C-alpha cells in the first residue's frame, strides 16, 4: 500500500503498487479493518 | 443545407421491424419514428432510430398526435446508452408524404433546427435507394411566386459501420454475389443500368405529360435543368468520335484476340496431355 | 422435463445488428442488454428485439440491471406496440471467446429465477471479423441433475449437429455448467432485400465506363505479364518430356475487362444520341 | 375518486389580447386550468391531465401525465398571436385521449373557448354525434367576447348526450370581474 | 527518475529543505542497456536542478570522492557550481 | 463458391496485422515467426505468399488473432 | 489505474502515461477539470477505458519518505 | 432554334439575323461566351462557331410537347436496346 | 464517459495509400489503416498518431528528457552591452558571421561557398560564448551551443548514428547558429 488517500475517513481509498504490474487506487474488502491496513505494508489483493 | 445523408443498415432494419410490428395488428398508413445520428462537416450519418407512438386521421389532414414526452425520454434513454447519437430527423414508412408532415417536421425542428425527414418505403422493394431524405426550406422563391413550406430534397445513400457490415454479410450468406464481379455479374449490372435508365426516363416522361396536359403546373425552373439533360447528349456518329471509338475498339479487340489465342493454345496443350495420359494408362494396364 | 438439444434461438436480423453494434461501441469495455421476445414453445426461443442499457461501473453483473430503466423502457415500448417479454440477456466478451464466467453464471441464475428458460447470449465484437460472427447462446445446468446420473439435456432428435465447440469454451467449462444452445438466425424476405440495398450498385454504375487512359495502362501491364508468363510456359512445356494457371487467370482478367468495357461503350453509344 | 383522464384545451388566440377579464384573459385562463386540474387531481390522485392549445395549431405540449406540473409549465409563455380552429381542436383532443395509458379511466374534455367559433352547424352536430358513438364527455366553457349562449354550442351540448344523459354542461361566464367560482359550483362538483 | 522527481517534490513541499546527494559518482557517471536508465535518472536530476530559480528555499549539496567520473554536465552553471 | 472462398482468403490478410520476424521455415505452409510482441510462435502460412520471399530474416505480417503468417 | 498526464493539448484533450508503462491519447479528459491540471499530474483513470476518473494528490515513494 | 445536331452556326445567318456586319459576329459571340451564357468555340478558316450550351431558358406548352415526344423516342430506344441485350444475353445473365 | 482512450503510436513507414506501419510507444508494431477524414500528407515517417485501441486504425495525428536534454544551451538575452572591452573582437565576429546570416547572397554574387570554420581561440572564461550570444541576440538567431548529447559526432562510441544526430538535431530542426563543447578537446 503506497499511500492512504483518506478522502473523508469514510471512503478513504488506498494507493497500492503491484510490484511491477501497475499502481492502483483500491479499497479494502469488508473482511479487513481500515486500522489493520497501515500505509507502506504489503497486502494481498484480489485479481479482479 | 446538408450535402448528404448516409443511412446505416440498422435504422432501415429498425423501421422495417417497427412497420411490421404496427401493421401486424394496426392496419394503418405511415408509422412515424425519430432518426438519430452524428453530424460532420456537412454530411449527416443516420445511425440509430426509434419509434414514437403516432396517430392520424384522414379527415382534415391535420388531426394527428406524435408524442412529445415520448420522444424526449426515448432520447434520454438513448443518450444514456450512447451520447454520440443526436436527434437529426424523423422517418415515416408512407410512400408519399402527407399534407400533415409539415407539422411533424416543424415539431422535429423544435428539437433540431436542421432536421431532415427520411422516407423509407418498407412495403415496396424495387430498383434501389429505399430512402429519400427531405429538408424543409423557406424562401421567397426568388422569381416572384407565392411562398409555401415545400420539402427540398437532399441526396441519400446507404453506408455501413464495420460491425453492421459483418452482421449484414453474415445475415445474407446465401445470395451475396461475388465482389470480383466476373462476366455474368458485369453483364447483369449493365442490364440493371439499362433498366434503371429506362425507368427514370419513363418517370420523367410521365411528369412531362402531366405538365403538358395541365394536370401539373409548369415549374418554369428545374424543367430547364431537364433541358440541360437534353443538351448534354454526346451526339455520336461524329467523325472524330467515330474514328477514336473504332481505334479504341480495335485496341481492346486485339487484346481480346490475344487472350483467346492464349486460352485456345492452353486448352490444346491440356487435351494433348490428357490424351497422352489416358493412352499411357491404357498401355500400362497390360 | 429436461430441455432438448433441438432447442434453438431465433434471432431477428435487427436484434443481431443491434447486439453487434452495441458490442463494437462499448469496446473494450463489456456491455449488456435485455433480449425481448417470446418463448412461443418448448423448443424455440424467438429473440424479436434487443435494447441496450446504460453501462455501469460494475460491468456485466446483476447490480448493472437497473430496474428503473428496464421497467420504463419495457412499458413504454409496449406503449409503442412492442409487448414482448424478457427471454434473456446479451453481453460482450471482446477478445475472450463465447463463454460464461462466474459473474455471468450469477447473472444467469438471477435471470432464470423469474424466467426459467432465460438464455445468456455471448458476442465477441472484435472477434466478429468480416465473414465470421462469433455468437453463442447458453443456459445453465445445475449440478444436482448432472451429478445424479442424469443427462443435462435429452437429444430427442439429430439437431445436435452443432459442430465441435471452440476449445476456449472447453477450458472455461462449457458443458460443466452451461449447455450451449444451437443458433438459428431468422431472416424475413423484406429485411433480406432491404439489407441487400446496402452494397447494391446504382444503375448509373452499370452504364459507366472505366477511365480509358487507365484501361490502356491496365491492358499494357497485364499483356506484359502475359508475355513473361508465355516465356515461362514455353520453357516449362519444352522442359517436360505454374505458368499455365497464372496465364489463365491473366486471360480471364483481360477478357472480362475488355469485353465489359466494349459492351458498355456500345450500350452508351446506342442509348445516348 | 372516479378514474378519469382530463384533456384540457386552452386558447392563445389574439382575441385573448384585450383586458376583458382580470389583467388579461391569459392569466384568467391559466388560473382556470390551474383550479380545474387541481380539483380533478385531488379528487383522484390516480388520474392524469394534459393540454392542447388551439391557436392556428394544436400542440400536445403536455401529454396525459398525472403530474400537473408539466401542464402548468407549458401553460406559461403561450404568446397569444394565433387564431382558434375549434373544428380540429376537439378532434385532436379525442385523438390524444384515445392514447390513454390506463384502460379504466373515464373520458372528460375541457376546452377553453375564448374566441367565436367559425364552424358549420352540420360539422359540429356530426362531431357531437361521433362523440356520442364513441362515449366521450366534453364540457365547453366560454369566456371573453362571444355570442352569448351560442345556439350551435347549446345544440352541440344537447346532442352530445341526449335522452337523460349525464348532462355535459355548456358553461358561460359573466363578463367583467368574475372568477371560475361559478365554473366550479355546478360543473366541477358534478358532471 | 521517479524517485528523483518525488524526492525533489518532497523538498519543495517543505519550505526550508536541504537535499544531500552522497556518492554522485554512481548516477553522475559520464554517458557512453542500463546506461539508458542511468541516463534517464541523471537527466531527471539535471532537470530538477534546472527547475527552481527564484532563489527558492530548496538547496542541494553533492558529495563525491571522484570528479573525473562525474559528468561535466552536472557542474555547468545553473546546477551544482560551488566546487568546495 | 470458389470465388467466395478466394474472397475469404483475401479477407484473411486484412487490416490490422501484426509485424513479426520470420524466424525459420519448418515445412510447406508451416513456419516459426518471432512477433514484435516479444514471443515466438509456430504458425501456418497462406499458400498465396511465394515460399521464396520468406527469408530467414525478412519481416512478415501475421493475423492479429491467430498469429498466422499472411 | 494511476497515470501521469504527459501533456494537455487543445484539440481539452490529454496524453496519459499509465503505471503499466503505456501511453494513450484522450480526446476528452473525463470527469476532472482541464484547467485544474498540468503535465506530471497523478490521476486515477479507468482501467479499461483509460479515462481520467479522479485527480490524485502528489504521492511520494516509501524510499523517498524514508529519505527525510 | 438549332436542331441540336448541326449546332454549328455560319457567319451569314448571324449577319442577316442580327443585321450586323460579318466582322462583328465574332466579337458578339466572344462577348456572349465571356459573360457565361455560351461555352462553344470560334473558327475562322471556315468561320463556323462551334456551339455548346450551359445557359437554359423558359419553355412553353408546344415546346414541352415536342420535347416530351423526343424524350419518348429516347426511352423507346433505351427499352429496345435493353430488350435486345437481355434476349441475346439470356444464358450468360444468370 | 462514453469516450475511450486511444493508443499513442509512431509511424515508421508508409506502405500504401491506405496502409501504414505504426509502432506503439511501449508495444509491438502493427500494419493499420487511416480512419478516413485525415491528411495522409500529415502522416509521414516520424509523426505521432493516435491509433484506435480495437481496430488499430489511425484516428488522428499528434504533435511531437531524451538525450537532447543536454543539447540546447540557448544563448539567452545576452547583448552587446553586457560584454565589455571586446570592440575589435566584436567587429571581427560581425565581419565573419553577419554576412552568412544577413547577406548569404553576396557569396553567390562572388561565387564561393560560405566560410564555415571560424576559430575564436583564446582563454576560457573570457566571454567567447558571451560574444556569440551577443551577436546571436543582435540577429535574434537561435544559438544552439553544442552540449555533446544529440550533437556528438567525432565521439568514437557510435559512428553514423551520432552523425545523424549531429545533422538532424541542429540545422534541419533548429535553423542555424552552432557551437561546440570541450572547447580544446578536438582542436588539439
Ligand atoms: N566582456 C565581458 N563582460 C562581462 N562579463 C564577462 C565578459 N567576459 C567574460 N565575462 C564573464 O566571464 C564568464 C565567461 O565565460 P566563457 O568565456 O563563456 O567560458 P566558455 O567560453 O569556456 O564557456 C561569464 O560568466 C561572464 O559572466
Ligand atoms: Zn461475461
Amino acid at each position: 500500500c503506497t499511500k492512504i488517500i483518506n478522502a473523508d475517513s469514510e471512503d478513504p481509498k488506498y494507493i497500492i503498487n503491484v510490484k511491477q504490474f501497475a499502481k492502483f487506487v483500491v479499497d479494502l474488502s469488508d473482511q479487513v479493518a481500515p486500522t489493520d491496513i497501515e500505509e507502506g505494508m504489503r497486502v494481498g489483493v484480489d485479481r479482479n | 443545407a446538408v450535402q448528404k445523408v448516409v443511412v446505416h443498415p440498422l435504422v432501415l432494419l429498425s423501421v422495417v421491424d417497427h412497420f411490421n410490428r404496427i401493421g401486424k395488428v394496426g392496419n394503418q398508413k405511415r408509422v412515424v419514428g425519430v432518426l438519430l445520428g452524428s453530424w460532420q462537416k456537412k454530411v449527416l450519418d443516420v445511425s440509430n432510430s426509434f419509434a414514437v407512438p403516432f396517430d392520424e386521421d384522414d379527415k382534415d389532414d391535420s388531426v394527428w398526435f406524435l408524442d412529445h414526452d415520448y420522444l424526449e425520454n426515448m432520447y434520454g434513454m438513448f443518450k444514456k446508452v450512447n451520447a454520440r447519437e443526436r436527434i437529426v430527423g424523423w422517418y415515416h414508412t408512407g410512400p408519399k408524404l402527407h399534407k400533415n408532415d409539415i407539422a411533424i417536421n416543424e415539431l422535429m425542428k423544435r428539437y433540431c433546427p436542421n432536421s431532415v425527414l427520411v422516407i423509407i418505403d418498407v412495403k415496396p422493394k424495387d430498383l434501389g435507394l429505399p430512402t429519400e431524405a427531405y429538408i424543409s426550406v423557406e424562401e421567397v422563391h426568388d422569381d416572384g411566386t407565392p411562398t409555401s413550406k415545400t420539402f427540398e430534397h437532399v441526396t441519400s445513400e446507404i453506408g455501413a459501420e464495420e460491425a453492421e457490415e459483418v452482421g449484414v454479410e453474415h445475415l445474407l450468406r446465401d445470395i451475396k454475389d461475388t465482389t470480383v464481379g466476373t462476366l455474368s455479374q458485369r453483364i447483369t449490372n449493365q442490364v440493371h443500368g439499362l433498366k434503371g435508365l429506362n425507368s427514370k426516363l419513363l418517370d420523367i416522361r410521365s411528369y412531362l405529360e402531366k405538365v403538358a396536359t395541365g394536370k401539373l403546373p409548369i415549374n418554369h425552373q428545374i424543367i430547364y435543368q431537364l433541358q440541360d439533360v437534353f443538351n448534354l447528349l454526346p451526339d455520336v456518329s461524329l467523325q472524330e468520335f467515330v474514328k477514336a471509338f473504332y481505334l479504341k475498339t480495335n485496341d481492346q479487340m486485339v487484346v481480346v484476340y490475344l487472350a483467346s489465342l492464349i486460352r485456345s493454345v492452353v486448352a490444346l496443350h491440356n487435351l494433348i496431355n490428357n490424351k497422352i495420359a489416358n493412352r499411357d494408362a491404357e498401355k500400362k494396364e497390360g | 422435463p429436461a430441455v432438448d438439444t433441438a432447442e434453438q434461438v431465433y434471432i431477428s436480423s435487427l436484434a443481431l445488428l443491434k447486439m453487434l453494434k452495441h458490442g463494437r461501441a462499448g469496446v473494450p469495455m463489456e456491455v449488456m442488454g435485455l433480449m425481448l421476445g417470446e418463448f412461443v414453445d418448448d423448443y424455440t426461443v424467438r429473440v424479436i428485439d434487443v435494447f441496450a442499457m446504460p453501462q455501469s461501473g460494475t460491468g456485466v453483473s446483476v447490480e448493472a440491471v437497473d430496474p428503473v430503466f428496464q421497467a420504463k423502457m419495457l412499458d413504454m415500448l409496449k406503449q409503442t406496440g412492442r409487448p414482448e417479454m424478457v427471454v434473456g440477456w446479451y453481453h460482450s466478451h471482446p477478445g475472450f471467446g463465447c463463454w460464461l464466467s462466474g459473474v455471468d453464471i450469477n447473472t444467469q441464475q438471477s435471470f432464470e429465477a423469474l424466467s426459467e428458460r432465460a438464455v445468456a447470449v455471448v458476442v465477441d465484437p472484435i472477434q466478429s471479423v468480416k465473414g465470421k460472427v462469433v455468437i453463442d447462446a447458453f443456459r445453465l445446468i445445475n449440478a444436482n441433475m448432472m451429478v445424479l446420473g442424469h443427462e443435462p439435456r435429452q437429444t430427442t432428435s439429430n439437431l445436435g449437429h452443432l459442430n465441435k465447440p471452440s476449445i476456449q469454451a472447453l477450458i472455461h467449462g462449457l458443458n460443466r455448467h452451461y449447455y450451449s444452445i444451437t443458433i438459428n438466425y431468422r431472416k424475413n424476405e423484406l429485411e433480406q432485400k432491404m439489407l441487400l440495398n446496402l452494397h447494391k450498385k446504382s444503375w448509373m454504375e452499370g452504364l459507366t465506363l472505366q477511365d480509358y487512359s487507365e484501361h490502356c495502362k491496365h491492358n499494357e501491364s497485364v499483356v506484359k505479364e502475359m508475355l513473361e508468363l508465355a516465356k515461362n510456359y514455353n520453357k516449362a512445356v519444352e522442359e517436360e518430356d505454374d505458368p499455365k494457371r497464372h496465364l489463365e487467370e491473366h486471360v480471364d482478367v483481360l477478357m472480362t475487362s475488355n469485353i465489359v468495357q466494349c459492351l458498355a461503350a456500345m450500350l452508351d453509344t446506342v442509348v445516348f444520341k | 375518486m372516479v378514474l378519469e383522464s382530463t384533456m384540457v384545451c386552452v386558447d392563445n388566440s389574439e382575441y385573448m389580447r384585450n383586458g376583458d377579464f382580470l389583467p388579461t384573459r391569459l392569466q384568467a385562463q391559466q388560473d382556470a386550468v390551474n383550479i380545474v386540474c387541481h380539483s380533478k387531481t385531488r379528487s383522484n390522485p390516480e388520474n392524469n391531465v394534459g393540454l392542447i392549445t388551439l391557436a392556428n395549431d394544436c400542440e400536445v405540449l403536455t401529454t396525459l401525465t398525472p403530474d400537473t406540473g408539466r401542464i402548468l409549465s407549458k401553460l406559461h409563455t403561450v404568446q397569444p398571436k394565433g387564431k382558434i380552429t375549434f373544428c380540429t381542436g376537439i378532434r385532436v383532443a379525442h385523438l390524444a385521449l384515445k392514447h390513454r395509458q390506463g384502460k379504466n379511466h373515464k373520458m372528460r374534455i375541457i376546452a377553453f373557448v375564448g374566441s367565436p367559433v367559425e364552424d358549420n352547424e352540420k360539422d359540429l352536430v356530426k362531431l357531437a354525434k361521433r362523440l356520442k358513438k364513441e362515449k366521450v364527455n366534453v364540457d365547453i366553457i366560454n369566456f371573453g367576447e362571444e355570442e352569448v349562449n351560442t345556439e350551435k354550442l347549446t345544440a352541440f351540448v344537447n346532442t352530445l348526450n341526449g335522452k337523460d344523459g349525464t348532462g355535459s354542461h355548456l358553461v358561460t361566464v359573466p363578463p367583467g370581474p368574475s372568477l371560475a367560482d361559478a365554473l366550479i359550483s355546478s360543473p366541477i362538483l358534478a358532471g | 527518475a521517479k524517485l528523483v522527481r518525488d524526492a525533489f517534490a518532497l523538498a519543495k513541499e517543505k519550505a526550508p529543505s536541504i537535499i544531500f546527494i552522497d556518492e554522485l559518482d554512481a548516477i553522475g557517471t559520464k554517458r557512453f542497456a542500463g546506461d539508458r536508465e542511468v541516463q534517464r535518472t541523471m537527466l531527471e536530476l539535471l532537470n530538477q536542478l534546472d527547475g527552481f530559480q527564484p532563489n527558492t528555499q530548496v538547496k542541494v549539496i553533492a558529495a563525491t570522492n571522484r570528479v573525473d567520473i562525474l559528468d561535466p554536465a552536472l557542474l555547468r552553471s545553473g546546477r551544482l557550481d560551488r566546487k568546495i | 463458391e470458389f470465388l467466395h472462398a478466394q474472397e475469404e482468403v483475401k479477407r484473411i490478410q486484412s487490416i490490422p496485422l501484426v509485424i513479426g520476424q520470420f524466424l525459420e521455415a519448418v515445412d510447406q505452409n508451416t513456419a516459426i515467426v518471432g512477433s514484435t510482441t516479444g514471443s515466438n510462435y509456430y504458425v501456418r502460412i497462406l499458400s498465396t505468399i511465394d515460399r521464396e520471399l520468406l527469408k530467414p530474416n525478412a519481416s512478415v505480417a501475421l493475423h492479429k488473432h491467430s498469429n498466422a503468417l499472411v | 489505474l494511476v497515470s501521469n498526464v504527459i501533456e494537455l493539448l487543445d484539440v481539452k484533450c490529454a496524453v496519459i502515461k499509465t503505471s503499466t508503462r503505456q501511453t494513450y491519447f484522450l480526446p476528452v479528459i473525463g470527469l476532472v477539470d482541464a484547467e485544474k491540471l498540468k503535465p506530471g499530474d497523478l490521476v486515477g483513470v479507468n482501467k479499461d477505458s483509460y479515462l481520467i476518473l479522479e485527480t490524485l494528490p502528489t504521492e511520494y515513494d516509501s524510499r523517498v519518505k524514508a529519505m527525510e | 432554334t438549332r436542331p441540336a445536331n448541326h449546332r454549328q452556326l455560319t457567319f451569314e445567318e448571324i449577319a442577316k439575323s442580327a443585321k450586323i456586319t460579318v466582322n462583328e459576329v465574332e466579337l458578339l459571340v466572344m462577348k456572349a461566351l465571356s459573360v457565361g451564357l455560351v461555352k462553344g468555340s470560334i473558327d475562322e478558316v471556315d468561320k463556323r462557331v462551334h456551339m455548346t450550351w450551359v445557359q437554359p431558358r423558359v419553355l412553353d406548352l408546344q415546346q414541352i410537347k415536342g420535347m416530351k415526344d423526343r424524350l419518348e423516342f429516347w426511352c423507346t430506344d433505351v427499352k429496345s436496346m435493353e430488350m435486345l441485350v437481355e434476349h441475346q444475353a439470356h444464358d450468360i445473365l444468370t | 464517459l462514453q469516450s475511450v482512450g486511444q493508443i499513442v503510436g509512431e509511424v515508421l513507414k508508409q506502405l500504401t495509400e491506405e496502409k501504414f506501419i505504426v509502432k506503439a510507444t511501449n508495444g509491438p508494431r502493427y500494419v493499420v489503416g487511416c480512419r478516413r477524414q485525415l491528411d495522409k500528407s500529415k502522416l509521414k515517417p516520424g509523426t505521432r498518431v493516435a491509433l484506435d485501441m480495437t481496430t488499430l486504425t489511425i484516428m488522428r495525428y499528434l504533435p511531437r528528457p531524451l538525450v537532447y536534454n543536454m543539447s540546447h544551451e540557448d544563448p539567452g538575452n545576452v547583448s552587446y552591452s553586457e560584454i565589455g572591452g571586446l570592440s575589435e573582437q566584436i567587429r571581427e565576429l560581425r565581419e565573419v558571421i553577419e554576412l552568412p546570416l544577413t547577406n548569404p547572397e553576396l557569396f553567390q554574387r562572388v561565387g564561393i561557398i560560405p566560410p564555415k570554420g571560424c576559430l575564436l581561440y583564446g582563454p576560457p572564461g573570457t566571454g567567447k560564448t558571451l560574444l556569440a550570444r551577443a551577436v546571436a541576440s543582435q540577429l535574434d538567431c537561435n544559438f544552439l551551443k553544442v552540449v555533446s548529447s544529440s550533437i556528438v559526432d567525432k565521439y568514437i562510441g557510435e559512428s553514423a548514428r551520432l552523425i545523424r544526430e549531429m545533422f538532424n538535431y541542429a540545422r534541419d530542426h533548429q535553423p542555424c547558429i552552432i557551437f561546440m563543447d570541450e572547447i580544446d578537446a578536438i582542436g588539439g
